[PDB]
RNA sequence: UCUCUCAAAUAAUAACGGAGGUGUCCCAAGGCCAGCUCAGUGCGGACAGAAACCACACAUAGAGCAAAAGGGCAAAUGCUGACUUGAUCUCGGUGUUCAGUACACACAGGGACAGCAAAAGCUCGGCCUAUCGAUCCUUUUGGUUUAAAGAGUUUUUAACAA
RNA sequence: AUAAGUGGGAGAUAUUAGACCUCGGUUUGGUAUCGUCAAUGAAAUACCACUACUCUUAUUGUUUCCUUACUUACUUGAUUA
RNA sequence: GUCUAAUUAAAACAAAGCAUUGUGAUGGCCCUAGCGGGUGUUGACACAAUGUGAUUUCUGCCCAGUGCUCUGAAUGUCAAA
RNA sequence: AGCAGAGUGGCGCAGUGGAAGCGUGCUGGGCCCAUAACUCAGAGGUCCGAGGAUCGAAACCUUGCUCUGCUACCA
């Protein structure tokens, strides 16, 4: 029998993603992880989860020659 | 524990007020089931006493007074030379070790009084006798 | 339908007068322990012999004999007074009316 | 949340709740009220909770009653300074507004004679039970022996449909003693009164009119 | 359990005899008094006919009195108004059943206290004849009384009366 | 005005001057601020609650209690342990 | 193929086949009051528990009722501690 | 006897102190050749009963009826 406040989304933190060197921009972006209980790892649940976005619109060629090569991230 | 009656497992053969297996209980202290068992195997040595030194779920922890009346230790020092004579053997089985005496309810006087005028036999046979005089 | 009426002047022995009542129904009132019998009727069904005492079962009887409480209003002291069999008991009765209309 | 003098975790006895004294921060002369709270005294059932008291050392009142009154019951009053008004002050009261200087409801209580109860709860009814002044027997309003207690000092308490009970019991001007035997005297009435509860009185209470409450044994 | 009959004219009296009913119904359908006259018929009265309400004459119970049936009754026991709670308390008797006992219900009284009516009187339920239950036990109401056995007090508890 | 309700009620606060004071202060007059009252309602709320509702948080003690950590209890299995 | 030795040898029983049920062993099913043990020097192609009855062919509709079952809303009802 | 739940237009079901509402059925209009279907218009309430509370009760309270489930008791 848990029940929870309200407004879990006024429980939910911040968070930066960074994404790899050798592409352009490094900074993917921030996103709102879970508060770190000690009866939650929030770590944990940010760790095993994987991405996806065209490597076009982060590496920002304007006129995108990248524009349909997909590219993942974990 | 609970002596649970040596039943058949097929149901106790009469009345139900005999039908209780598991919830029927010694009329005899766990102290004097301790000291019966040692005398048995000890018929040699005359128990006076059992008292407790601690007790876990299982088992429950005695020690037991065992003198040597072959001994002339025993025969010879005179306040122990009565526990000698031959009215002491197994005094376990008889409860006249303490733990026996208690199981007999041997108290004077009143919330005893049926069972101290006999002993816990003997005081039924008492009761249940017509003594007839001769000169009626 | 007995009907009843909330008041009813009848004999108290503390007045020695006929003096008002004000008319109750007894009802039954609750079984307790520690009833003289019932402490007795415990051990006695103390536990593994089954059930002692004859379960009443064959019961006919329709209704019970009704009895009314009158407590005078001067002395406090209280009469009973037992009536015949009725099953519908009634009091200040929404007494039934001569003649009445049945209209239109 | 309290201020210096009281704690609110402490249940101040009778004497100690005479303390009020100091509750009266504000300069000009604050009433005392007695507070208590019922429990279990079903406020929607038979158990109503109506009485009047006279407390002995006067809440500090200007009180003009207005009787209607007939016959020797008129005169009576009359005796003991009522406004004195006989059955056609129903017209002057309703119907219209007096003039100059006067409310044709210049009037903190009302009483009406037993002859006259056939008269005052049509005319009077929609303005004196909006009001509460309306004469019950509850109210206790025979206003001519009821008179010299109206004027000095009487009270009337009756049970709100939350169930409590808020009584007016003096002003904190009023010496330390006799707070406490009007304090006592109110508590000792509504004793009385009370229907067979459990715990009939749960806790007791008298509180300053700007000022802190008081928890009470 | 009760009526009528069987049941043979006191009473008693049976069969898986005959025709039936009872576990309730009712603050009046109790209690009391006053007034009234019903079943039914005849004769008048727009709406009114065979039957509606109104009006008079006749009329032994043929009606109505909760109910089964049989008794009983006419300034009532019925019907309608009025006033009410004696359908009460207490103790004893009596009838039935037949031990003429238990029980239930009924009948007449003594001691209370009344209820009603002008009163005389009547009235311990229902005009009479059915309408309901032992001990232990549960419980309440009663006097506020006795006991809880080494003394009190107070909870609890045992009880005696109905 | 939105009184959760409701009892009683015959004013309470802020400021300034004068008198009194050692002084917080007290008395008196004026001024400003809603009001019991006026206004007019279900209760009148200056004047506060007593009971209580619905929301929220800290904290101890207590109680309901779930998970997870150890191995020396117990349990299960293998061996000239 | 079996049986009511001593009145019933069959159409009954069993039976292969067919289908259904529980269980990964600290279990399932089972005995013993208990200790301890059967199946089991067995391991799901096993063991245990049922029902119908070869082959061929067919296996419909009905969980309302009485059994049976469940990671089921489980502050229904609901004991002692 | 303990405890819990249910009864709202003919029917099925919503409703948290100010009011009577939906669907489906039912009636008529119209769409349409016609009906089926749809659209439109109207009709439809002792809120199981009674009383209390409060200015006002389906609403809250309580008692009573009716139904429903479990469970204890037992001269």
């Amino acid at each position: 029998g848990k029940k929870k406040v309200v407004d879990p989304f006024s429980r939910k933190d911040w968070y930066d993603v960074k994404a790899p060197n050798m592409f352009q921009t490094r900074q993917i972006g921030k996103t709102l992880v879970n508060r770190t209980q000690g009866q939650r790892i929030a770590s944990d649940y940010l760790k095993g989860r994987v991405f996806e976005v065209s490597l076009a619109d982060l590496q920002k060629d304007i006129d995108p020659e990248r524009s349909f090569r997909k590219f993942r991230l974990i | 524990g609970g002596r649970k009656r040596p039943v058949p497992k097929g149901c106790t053969y009469g009345k139900p007020k005999s039908h209780g297996v598991n919830q029927l209980k010694p009329y005899r202290g766990l102290q004097s089931i301790a000291e019966e068992r040692v005398g048995r195997r000890l018929g040699g040595l005359r128990v006076l006493n059992s008292y407790w030194i601690a007790q876990d779920a299982s088992y429950k922890y005695f020690e037991v007074i065992l003198i040597d009346t072959h001994h002339s230790a025993i025969r010879r020092d005179p306040k122990i030379n009565w526990i000698c004579k031959h009215v002491h053997k197994h005094r376990e089985l008889r409860g006249l070790t303490s733990a026996g005496k208690s199981s007999r309810g041997i108290g004077k006087g009143y919330r005893y009084s049926q069972t101290i005028g006999g002993s816990r036999r003997a005081a039924w046979k008492r009761k249940n006798r017509e003594h007839m005089h001769r000169k009626r | 339908m007995v009907n009843v009426p909330k008041q009813r002047r009848t004999f108290c022995k503390k007045c020695k007068v006929h003096k008002l009542h004000k008319v109750t129904q007894y009802k039954k009132s609750k079984e307790r322990k520690g009833a003289q019998g019932r402490r007795r009727y415990d051990r006695k069904q103390q536990g593994f012999g089954g059930q002692t005492k004859p379960i009443f079962r064959k019961k006919a009887k329709t209704t019970k004999k009704i009895v009314l409480r009158m407590e005078c209003t001067e002395c406090k002291y209280r009469k009973q007074t037992p009536l015949k069999r009725c099953k519908h008991f009634e009091l200040g009765g929404d007494k039934k009316r001569k003649g009445q209309m049945i209209q239109f | 949340m309290a201020s210096k003098v009281s704690r609110d975790t402490l249940y101040e006895g009778v004497n100690g709740l005479l303390e009020a004294s100091a509750k009266k921060k504000r300069g000009f002369l604050e009433t005392v009220e007695l507070q208590i709270g019922l429990k279990n005294y079903d406020p929607q059932k038979d158990k109503r909770f109506s009485g009047t008291v006279k407390l002995k050392h006067i809440p500090r009142p200007k009180m003009k009653v207005c009787i209607l009154g007939d016959q020797q019951h008129c005169d009576e009053a009359k005796a003991n300074n009522v406004d004195f008004m006989d059955a056609e002050a129903l017209k002057k009261l309703n119907k219209n507004k007096k003039l100059v200087k006067k409310l044709a409801k210049s009037y903190d209580a009302f009483l009406a004679s037993e002859s006259l109860i056939k008269q005052i709860p049509r005319l009077l009814g929609p303005g004196l039970n909006k009001a509460g002044k309306f004469p019950a027997l509850l109210s206790h309003q025979e206003s001519m022996i009821g008179k010299i207690e109206e004027v000095k000092s009487t009270i009337k308490f009756q049970m709100k449909k939350v169930l409590c009970l808020s009584v007016a019991v003096g002003h904190v001007g009023m010496k330390s003693d006799e707070l406490a035997q009007n304090v006592n005297l109110s508590i000792n009435f509504l004793v009385s009164l009370l229907k067979k509860n459990w715990q009939n009185v749960r806790s007791l209470h008298v509180k300053s009119s700007m000022g802190p409450p008081q928890r009470l044994y």
